[PDB]
């Protein structure tokens, strides 16, 4: 359950901010750490729960 | 012989594909809703057996029902190439016949039969719908007739060889 | 070594297959390109400079299955074999870099220590069969 | 492009075709049938006589 | 041949090895850990039986809930990698050479290195 | 095997053989319980390998 | 590919001379350089494509491209 | 009698060619291209046929060759009969016969019947009609009274029948003629799609082939038509390059990317099966005898040549008829568009 | 009710990858030969997720 | 009239549909193009082993006759799925998704009737 | 004698025919029989007694 | 651009990405786009015949870019190669380039592009539309010719040919 809730926490984390950078309006910049820590979290829940 | 098995085999199955004789969903001009006047209650179809089915796939007869355009030759011929074997072709009006009332047009062809074998023609313009019923029994009659029409000969014991 | 002609797509395939080259040099050829004449000389001049190599000639022309058989799109071609396995191709006549790739072929080659009893001589289309049943066979089979 | 750069430069050859005499022989399948019997036997049929006896 | 319990204990490990030994690709993965679930579920039901434990027999449901909820998270997960400019093949997100696959790839988004 | 579809097939499978297994200790109850819960995951990784 | 135009000699062929004088018009120079856009695998922007003049620049380009397969 | 035809061939199908034509045997492969050969330019066609089924689309589609009022269906047609033919051959002054055992057939006695007795009351009706301008019999190459396929048996004294009877008659002897509904490209898919593992070859497949485009045998016909000198002699037609039967599965397996398997069945035993068992289009002893026979063009008679017409080349003609069964292997995302 | 313009709409911003078709729509070829359509109207229509998007009606095959 | 007063209709058109010839897109898996049908036909003649005519007239001693319906339903679903899917009509394909969303909210409330 | 089939085939067939008629053999006349496990060579008598040999 | 010709109209070559992780492209040009062509906006007036002949000279580069895709889709290959296609529709082009109104062209060009978007889209069929990319005087190359009127009317002038021909049935 504590799991459960903490990758809720994670899931909630601000994606994107409003910055000072005017440069990248009409072009498509890739951050995949967002990807990367669900990820992350995820399968390590699961090796740990089914050890 | 495989006459003595093939022949009564023979007439169940002409009695079976004239019992169950879908047309195709496809209707192209004004002949259409005499069409769907046949298909109603007033000359009710299904008496005689007759479904239509949206997909060629599962249709026997090709209904031409209206003016066929160069624009639409290809579709037709599509149409009548992809429909699954057996299969017989009515045309119904004087468009589809031979150009009807727009033969010397620019656009349309001159006749369905010129993209397609048609097996039958019913006249009119648009056809009752007491006539398209008698074009469809008379299909359905040579239909039936068509498995054996005496080609084979018969030998001193009859039997056909 | 001396260049070894062929007119026939089986006769040279034969020939090939039975002396099992460890670095074989295959050089194709067709009389549309005129850049072929020029290349000729230069096979023949490097096939006795380099001994380590079996320098096989073949006209596309009087071979037409060799084209297909050997994945010949243009031509000149030359087509370095390890083992009977495709290491390096080159496309145009240039007789500076054909030399330069047989010398970075037969180097490369002395580097390699393949396992005792797994570096027989295969045919040229062995591999791609293999990589065909692999992937392409199993593709066909779910589509199509 | 650089995605199917693969399979732009990918050298397939022609295939040869040849008539194959011993498809229908099964020589795989023997194969096996032989190793089936031979494990069958020397386990399987020895424990069986010797317990029967 | 062999025992049922050496039988899943062995066939859940296998299954891991399974898991970790396809590549690695997000859908592939999922049905594979769905399938560990469900080996500890035959395996659990199988303890309960010999040992004559309702606990063990009632893990049954509480592993079909938790497998459940792991594959909701799995199918988000999945449909996110989309707007996230992610190929489920995760070997292909890096630019490190693998022989493992024929077609890697990756060239910078350039036309000409020199232009003088 | 790599092919997705193919994948869910032969776990499908699995799934059928342990409910095979089941049935052969006699947890029928639960080789149900079992076949019902998954056949539904099944039919929705099918949808997701459709997407 | 040029050996489709059989209008040019592939024999006595200068890479200087211009595609007029190898005796294609504007529509065989487009044709042709299509014709090398489908064998390379690349795409001529439209400032290269309408500035080339003759077979050596064209060489030149395909030469310093990267993604030329 | 003459043997001049005048017709006009600039016009389409609304124009009048000149040319009044009977086709016998037109239900076949053939004879839909050949009918519609002469009908395409406005000439009148006939088609007697007895074929069961009636509704069978080779049947039907025949009326396509003409158009409305100049392509005409002769149905229940008897073939020992002169009168029916006198009906047939009244009004045509070209009369072309391709009435053939069919690959079915492995009766001596029926596949004679269809290649002497029906060739020579046709040329009997010619002989009788004296308007009929011009006789164009169908043989097979490799015609020969030696030949073990009682096809070609009889094939060989159907044309000397015809010869006698009707001097004026133009033989031809195509070789496997490949087409869309061919019996040698379909029957190679198809055969190879119901395995899905092989094609069952019977013989070292070493036997001699020159496939000729059906596009190509159609004109060869009109050449005929159009050459009075044409008329009492014999032409062999073939395709440019002579290929073994090993080499057109070869050639087929590259066009379509299917690799190639041939799995052997002994010849002595496949041919006891085919002659004991009930044969159809894709399980008969004609096609085992065929195998190891050679059926190219000889230099014996005039060639394609002569009738002045190029056939293309086998890859090349073969190609199209294709595209559809072509192997699915690893292709570009571009390709997948499709 | 809460709102759900966000969930309702999506816009196309200049080179944009999030804001731009990420699937491959569906081409479909309403009729002629539907039973909806009436019988000559050929409407190539652009589906994403079984909803209309964009319409290409050719309605030339029964003019005469 | 298929039968005197269309007393024949049904056995007609059965006749009539064993009598139709069947052709195989180029296109489309011809493995998976005859299996799904052969599958879908298979359970759907199997559906009448969860049937009762009475007290214990059954033809199996069945006790999860509801579980069995269900599975047999799924399944049957997943026939429908696949066959729109290898069939690469897109209106066959959508006909697919329709029933996967009919399916899911079958699940529901079918269960919560149970 | 001559033997299309190999000697080690004709051991596995004997052996194999061994087993078989050993089993039955033991399940036909080395058993209670109070079960009727062998149709047509049990009796299918009504039974007025909890053991009676079918 | 929300255009038909686009850069963002193309077909995605993933499901979840765009041909790569750290990029974003696709092919709209040697095949069709992604989005169907809703409106055609009319050419831009030209005032020029040098604008005139600009417009002709693109609209065939974007042909001669598409005629493979054409060919295969359409499954025409073998009846003419890539580059005959291109010679071909260049003598099409080539009888209309007598044409000194720009207006004309532009109409021309339109139509051009209209009709090169149905071939992409298969709107029209392979037989109806290669009238277009069929040789003019050479045989086609998936079919026997016959040179048979050649051999007979060898070293004859075109009117010998045509009147021995005849330019109307005889027959009535
Ligand atoms: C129950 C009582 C209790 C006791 C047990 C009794 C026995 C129980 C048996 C249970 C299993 C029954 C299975 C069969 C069910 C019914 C269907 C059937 O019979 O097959 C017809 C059926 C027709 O094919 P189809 O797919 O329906 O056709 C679709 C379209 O028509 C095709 O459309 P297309 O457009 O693609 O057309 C292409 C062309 C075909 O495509 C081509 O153009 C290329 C091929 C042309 C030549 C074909 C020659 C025949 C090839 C036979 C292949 C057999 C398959 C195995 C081959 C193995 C090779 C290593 O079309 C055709 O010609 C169709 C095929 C015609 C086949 C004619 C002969 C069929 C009957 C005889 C078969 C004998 C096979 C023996 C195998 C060995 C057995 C040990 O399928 C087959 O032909 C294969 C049948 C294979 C099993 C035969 C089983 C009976 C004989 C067994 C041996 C004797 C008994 C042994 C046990 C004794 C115990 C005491
Ligand atoms: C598909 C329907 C049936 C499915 C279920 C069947 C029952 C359950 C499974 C039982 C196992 C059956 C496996 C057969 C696989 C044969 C594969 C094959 O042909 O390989 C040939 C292969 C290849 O044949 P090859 O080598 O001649 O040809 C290939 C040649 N090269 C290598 C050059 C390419 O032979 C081998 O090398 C490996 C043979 C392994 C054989 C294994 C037999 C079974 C072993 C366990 C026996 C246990 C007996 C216990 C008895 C107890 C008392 C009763
Ligand atoms: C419910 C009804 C089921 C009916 C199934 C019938 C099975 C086939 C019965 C064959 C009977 C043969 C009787 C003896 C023939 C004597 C002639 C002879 O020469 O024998 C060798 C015959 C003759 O073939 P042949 O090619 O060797 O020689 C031709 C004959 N001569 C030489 C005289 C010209 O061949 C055979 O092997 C037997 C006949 C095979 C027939 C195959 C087609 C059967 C068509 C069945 C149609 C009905 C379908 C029913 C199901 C419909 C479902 C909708
Ligand atoms: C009381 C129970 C009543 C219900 C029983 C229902 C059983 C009906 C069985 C009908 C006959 C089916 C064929 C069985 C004979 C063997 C067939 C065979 O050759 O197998 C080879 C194939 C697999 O091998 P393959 O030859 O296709 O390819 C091998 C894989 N490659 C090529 C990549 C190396 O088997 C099948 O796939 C048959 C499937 C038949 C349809 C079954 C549908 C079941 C419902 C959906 C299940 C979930 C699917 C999820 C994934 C999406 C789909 C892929
Ligand atoms: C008189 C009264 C009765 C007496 C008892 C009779 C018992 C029945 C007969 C038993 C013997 C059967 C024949 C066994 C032959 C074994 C041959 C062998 O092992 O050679 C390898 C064999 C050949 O390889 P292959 O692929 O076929 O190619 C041919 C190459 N020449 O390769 C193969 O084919 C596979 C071989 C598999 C070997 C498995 C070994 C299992 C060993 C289990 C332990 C046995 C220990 C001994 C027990 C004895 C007890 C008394
Ligand atoms: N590969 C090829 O196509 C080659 C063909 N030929 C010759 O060209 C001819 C035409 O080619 P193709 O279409 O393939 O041949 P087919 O076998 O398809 O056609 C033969 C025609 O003759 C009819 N026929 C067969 N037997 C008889 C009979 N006893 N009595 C009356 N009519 C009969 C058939 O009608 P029905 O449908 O009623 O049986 C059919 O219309 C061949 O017959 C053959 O003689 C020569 C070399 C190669
Ligand atoms: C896929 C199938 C598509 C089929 C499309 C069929 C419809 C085509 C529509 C009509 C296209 C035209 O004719 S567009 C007609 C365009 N008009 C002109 O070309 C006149 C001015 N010409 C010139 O500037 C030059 O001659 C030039 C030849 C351009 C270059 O020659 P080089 O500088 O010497
Ligand atoms: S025949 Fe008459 S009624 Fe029928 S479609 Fe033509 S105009 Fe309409």
């Amino acid at each position: 359950l504590v799991s459960c809730a903490i990758f809720y926490k994670f899931i909630v984390s601000k994606i994107s901010f409003k910055n000072s950078n005017y440069k990248d309006n009409y072009f498509s910049i890739f951050s995949k750490n967002y990807l990367n820590v669900l990820f992350y979290q995820y399968w390590s829940s699961f090796f740990s729960s089914v050890m | 012989r495989v006459d003595y098995i093939v022949t009564p085999i023979n007439a169940v199955v002409s009695w079976a594909r004239q019992g169950s004789f879908w047309p195709l969903t496809f209707g192209l001009a004004c002949c259409a809703v005499e069409m769907m006047h046949a298909t109603v209650s007033r000359y009710d179809f299904d008496r005689f057996g007759v479904i239509f089915r949206a997909t060629p796939r599962q249709a026997d007869l090709i209904l031409v029902a209206g003016t066929l355009t160069n624009k639409m030759a290809p579709g037709l011929r599509r149409l009548y190439e992809q429909t699954l074997d057996p299969k017989w072709v009515l045309s119904m009006g004087s468009c589809a016949n031979g150009g009807g009332y727009y033969h010397y047009s620019y656009s349309v062809v001159r006749g369905c039969n010129r993209i397609i074998p048609v097996d039958i023609y019913v006249p009119g313009c648009p056809p009752t719908a007491e006539a398209l019923m008698f074009g469809v029994l008379q299909l359905q009659k040579s239909l039936y007739r068509q498995i054996n029409e005496g080609e084979k000969k018969y030998n001193k014991k009859d039997l056909t060889y | 070594s001396r260049v070894r002609s062929f007119n026939d797509f089986k006769a040279a395939k034969t020939y090939i297959d039975t002396l099992k080259p460890k670095l074989a040099c295959l050089y194709f050829r067709a009389d549309w390109n005129p850049l072929c004449e020029q290349a000729d000389k230069d096979f023949d001049k490097l096939s006795d400079t380099h001994l380590e190599y079996e320098f096989v000639k073949i006209d596309i022309d009087k071979a037409p299955q060799a084209k297909g058989y050997f994945a010949v799109r243009c031509e000149p071609e030359f087509l370095l074999l390890c083992l009977g396995q495709e290491m390096t191709r080159q496309t145009g006549q240039n007789q500076r870099n054909l030399e330069h790739r047989l010398f970075k072929v037969q180097e490369y080659v002395k580097g390699l220590n393949f396992p005792a009893g797994m570096d027989t001589y295969e045919e040229f289309h062995e591999q791609y069969m293999a990589e065909h049943t692999q992937l392409d066979k199993e593709i066909n089979e779910w589509a199509r | 492009q650089n995605n199917d750069r693969w399979v732009y430069e990918r050298r397939k050859s022609n295939f040869i075709a040849q008539v194959d005499y011993e498809y229908f022989k099964f020589n795989h399948w023997r194969t096996a049938w032989r190793y089936f019997r031979n494990i069958f036997l020397l386990t399987a049929g020895v424990s069986f006589l010797y317990n029967m006896e | 041949m062999l025992t049922w319990i050496s039988f899943w204990s062995l066939i859940f490990w296998l299954i891991l090895i399974i898991l970790v030994l396809k590549p690695k690709n997000f859908i592939s993965i999922l049905f594979m850990s769905e399938l560990t679930w469900l080996a500890l579920y035959c395996l659990s039901l199988l303890f309960g039986a010999i040992y004559c434990d309702i606990t063990l027999l009632s893990i049954s449901f509480f592993i079909l809930g938790v497998a459940g909820l792991e594959f909701s998270f799995g199918i988000l997960i999945a449909i996110l990698y989309k707007n996230l400019n992610e190929s489920l093949n995760t070997d292909l997100n890096n630019n490190n050479n693998n022989q493992n696959i024929f077609d890697k790839n990756f060239k910078t988004p350039l036309e000409k290195i020199n232009w003088q | 095997n790599n092919n997705l579809y193919y994948i869910l097939l032969y776990i499908f499978l699995e799934i059928v053989f342990f409910g095979l297994f089941l049935c052969l200790y006699q947890l029928e109850l639960f080789t149900g319980f079992l076949w019902v819960a998954e056949f539904a995951i099944v039919f929705i990784a099918v949808v997701l390998l459709f997407y | 590919v040029l050996s489709n135009f059989e209008q040019v000699n592939l024999k006595n062929l200068r890479w200087e001379q211009n595609f007029k004088k190898l005796g294609l018009d504007s529509l065989d120079q487009t044709a042709l350089l299509a014709s090398i856009e489908h064998e390379f695998t690349i795409l001529f922007p439209d400032g290269v494509f309408e500035g080339f003049e003759n077979l050596e620049q064209v060489v030149n380009y395909i030469l310093k491209n990267i993604n030329a397969v | 009698r003459s043997t001049q035809l005048k017709f006009y061939d600039g016009g389409n199908r609304q124009s009048i060619s000149g040319i009044r034509a009977t086709i016998f045997g037109a239900t076949g492969f053939m004879g839909p291209y050949i009918g519609a050969a002469l009908g395409y330019i406005g000439s009148d066609v006939i088609f007697p046929h007895n074929h069961v089924y009636a509704y069978d689309d080779y049947v039907k589609e025949l009326k396509l060759c003409a158009g409305s009022g100049q392509s005409y269906i002769m149905r229940h047609f008897n073939y020992d009969d002169d009168n029916m033919y006198d009906m047939a051959i009244k009004n045509s002054n070209v009369v072309i016969n391709l009435v053939g055992s069919r690959l079915q057939n492995k009766n001596f006695q029926k596949a004679a019947y269809a290649n002497i007795h029906v060739a020579k009351k046709i040329a009997e009706a010619c002989a009788r009609n004296p308007n009929v301008r011009r006789l164009i019999h169908f043989s097979a190459a490799g015609a020969d009274t030696k030949s073990p396929s009682p096809d070609l048996h009889t094939k060989f004294h159907g044309e000397e029948a015809v010869l006698n009877a009707f001097p004026n008659a133009t033989i031809f002897r195509p070789c496997t003629v490949y087409g869309m509904q061919d019996y040698f490209i379909r029957h190679w898919i198809k055969e190879r799609d119901w395995w899905y593992h092989f094609n069952i070859v019977t013989d070292d497949c070493t036997a001699k082939r020159q496939p000729i485009l059906i596009n190509d045998v159609a004109q060869c016909v009109l050449n005929a038509l159009k050459l009075q000198e044409s008329a009492g002699q014999i032409y062999e037609l073939g395709g440019p390059h002579v290929y073994s039967r090993l080499e057109v599965f070869e050639m087929l397996a590259n066009l379509s990317g299917r690799p190639p398997k041939l799995a052997h069945i002994p010849h002595d035993i496949a041919l006891k099966i085919t002659q004991n068992f009930y044969n159809w289009e894709f399980f008969n002893m004609e096609k085992v005898i065929k195998d190891k026979l050679d059926l190219i063009v000889t230099g014996k008679h005039k060639t394609i040549s002569d009738l002045y017409v190029q056939p293309v080349s086998f890859p090349q003609g073969a190609e199209q008829f294709i595209d559809d069964v072509r192997y699915r292997g690893v292709e570009t995302h571009d390709n997948l568009e499709k | 009710m809460n709102r759900s313009i966000f969930q309702l709409w999506k816009p196309e911003s200049p080179r944009s990858n999030v804001n731009s078709k990420q699937i491959k729509t569906m081409n479909v070829n309403f009729g002629p030969q539907h039973p909806a359509a009436h019988g000559v109207l050929r409407l190539i229509l652009q589906l994403n997720g079984e909803i209309a998007e964009r319409f290409d009606p050719h309605i030339g095959l029964l003019h005469r | 009239y298929v039968g005197y007063r269309g007393r024949l209709q049904y056995i007609a058109d059965a006749l009539k549909l064993f009598i139709k010839g069947i052709v195989v897109p180029e296109g489309s898996n011809k493995f998976w193009f005859v299996a799904i049908p052969s599958a879908a036909g298979a359970i759907c003649y199997t559906f009448w082993i969860n049937s009762m005519w009475g007290p214990s007239v059954s033809i199996f001693d069945l006790e999860y006759n509801l579980v069995y319906a269900t599975i047999l339903s799924i399944l049957f679903s997943f026939c429908i799925m696949l066959t729109g899917y290898f069939s690469k009509s897109k209106y066959a394909f959508m006909a697919s998704i329709r029933c996967a969303i009919l399916m899911l909210n079958i699940e529901i409330f079918l269960g919560l009737l149970v | 004698a001559v033997r299309f089939v190999g000697p080690l085939n004709i051991v596995f067939a004997g052996v194999a025919f061994l087993m078989f008629y050993e089993n039955n053999y033991k399940k036909l006349y080395l058993n209670p029989r109070y079960s009727y496990t062998m149709p047509y060579l049990q009796s299918a008598k009504i039974t007025k007694n909890l053991y009676e040999k079918l | 651009m929300n255009h038909y010709w686009g850069s963002s109209n193309t077909i995605p070559a993933s499901s979840t990405q765009n041909n790569n992780y750290f990029s974003g492209g696709g092919n709209n040009v040697t095949i069709r786009g992604n989005e169907i062509m809703e409106r055609l906006p009319s050419q831009t007036p030209s005032q020029n015949m040098v604008q005139a002949s600009m417009k002709t000279l693109r609209f065939y580069r974007k042909f001669c870019r598409l005629i493979p895709f054409i060919l295969r889709i359409h499954n025409i290959g073998t009846k003419f190669t890539a580059q005959q296609a291109m010679i071909n529709f260049g003598n099409y082009i080539r009888e209309r380039n007598h044409y000194r109104d720009p207006g004309l062209i532009d109409h021309r060009i339109q139509l051009g592009y209209e009709l090169l978007y149905e071939a992409e889209m298969h709107f029209s069929q392979h037989t109806i539309l290669m009238q277009y990319l069929s040789p003019y005087n050479t045989p086609l190359s998936d079919r026997g010719y016959s040179y048979l009127e050649k051999v007979k009317y060898g070293n004859k002038s075109k009117f010998l040919q045509g009147f021995y021909k005849g330019n109307k049935p005889t027959e009535f």
